[PDB]
């Protein structure tokens, strides 16, 4: 399939209350597999998916040291950013980082990512060529010039083409039962009278992985887009996801309405009715 | 597995 | 940047009275990450509530899942209460087993 690995770092300063809090999480596709939190009692990278658990102590120890060093580096970055933007030393600010690789079915790198936001706005990003930067403003151009002079892109590129892809492929193999085989939604339509003349039909998709899915109501085979309430896809808490779509219909006309579900785990798109 | 420093230096 | 959280409250499994389940409150699309989320049973704060590790979407907005084990009944009312800089009063969303 096409697969991705990504790390998401968040550092948040709190001047007067000590060093910034640093949290990292790692994902393969829609599956979180590791976390680190600098405010934990004795901070360490921890597993959050069963298939990563087989990695030996050297793995966890090296990653733990990496995160502790990254929290220090982000603290310095946050101080620099405060200066670049001439901001007060009293306020809290946020530095977020996200990086990783996408690979195809053959395992080859399709795209590498390495980018940063300050206070929830794009700051600097490594371009698709993995060789040049896009800076958001004159502050980010300071970072850009520093990184260009120090040949940063080439070292980022080395990680994204080498270790990122090699470790992603490993995780896919070790976790193949959970990562390579989509889990289709369990589906049902429920019916809720509003009054003697209107009722709600709600089409449910539960327990599916990965999160990508499409739910649509049709009336006599035509899409009812303008009239459908659709909720954001949401996590069930067990690594699977949920979504529903609802339409309000005249009482007695329910039989005209069908719910269509598309998901990678289905043998074919489903057509559901109130039944 | 995450990326290490050096490379990935301060902003 | 400030972005107002979306909130959904729901159960892990379809509710069945007297059967153990999980109550979830999913908060997403927010910035900055400082946020307070309480799960309430009959208006009172539930004590043993866990949450997911702070994560974010491609647009940099944060998301968190707060959750607790519970056994739904006919009478017990559940809700999620959220405070965030974007909210001028606490946002309270009631659990509805049909949503
Ligand atoms: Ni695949
Ligand atoms: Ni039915
Ligand atoms: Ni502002
Ligand atoms: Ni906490």
């Amino acid at each position: 399939g096409s697969h991705s690995m990504r790390y998401f770092y968040t550092s948040v300063s709190r001047p007067g209350r000590g060093e910034p809090r640093f949290i990292s999480v790692g994902y393969v596709d829609d599956t979180q597999f590791v976390r680190f939190d600098s405010d934990a009692a004795s901070p360490r990278e921890e597993p959050r998916a069963p298939w990563i658990e087989q990695e030996g102590p050297e793995y966890w120890d090296r990653n733990t040291q990496i995160y502790k060093a990254q929290a220090q580096t982000d603290r310095e970055s946050l101080r620099n950013l405060r200066g670049y933007y001439n901001q007060s030393e009293a306020g809290s600010h946020t530095l977020q980082s996200m990086y990783g690789c996408d690979v195809g079915p053959d395992g080859r790198l399709l795209r590498g990512h390495d980018q940063y936001a300050y206070d929830g706005k794009d700051y600097i990003a490594l371009n698709e060529d993995l060789r040049s930067w896009t800076a958001a403003d004159t502050a980010a151009q300071i970072t850009q010039r520093k990184w260009e002079a120090a040949r940063e892109a080439e070292q980022r590129r080395a990680y994204l083409e080498g270790e990122c892809v090699e470790w992603l492929r490993r995780y896919l193999e070790n976790g193949k039962d959970k990562l390579e085989r989509a889990d289709p939604p369990k589906t049902h339509v429920t019916h809720h009278p509003i009054s003697d003349h209107e009722a709600t039909l709600r089409c449910w998709a539960l327990g599916f992985y990965p999160a990508e899915i499409t739910l649509t109501w049709q009336r006599d085979g035509e899409d009812q887009t303008q009239d459908t309430e659709l909720v954001e896809t949401r996590p069930a808490g067990d690594r699977t996801f949920q979504k529903w779509a609802a339409v309000v219909v005249p009482s007695g006309e329910e039989q005209r309405y069908t719910c269509h579900v598309q998901h990678e785990g289905l043998p074919k798109p489903l057509t559901l009715r109130w039944e | 597995r995450p990326h290490e420093r050096n490379g990935f230096t301060v902003l | 940047i400030q972005r107002t959280p979306k909130i959904q409250v729901y159960s892990r499994h379809p509710a069945e009275n007297g059967k153990s389940n999980f109550l979830n409150c999913y908060v997403s699309g927010f910035h900055p990450s400082d946020i307070e989320v309480d799960l309430l049973k009959n208006g009172e704060r539930i004590e043993k509530v866990e949450h997911s590790d702070l994560s974010f979407s491609k647009d940099w907005s944060f998301y968190l899942l707060y959750y607790t084990e519970f056994t739904p009944t006919e009478k017990d009312e559940y809700a999620c209460r959220v405070n965030h800089v974007t909210l001028s009063q606490p946002k309270i969303v009631k659990w509805d087993r049909d949503m």
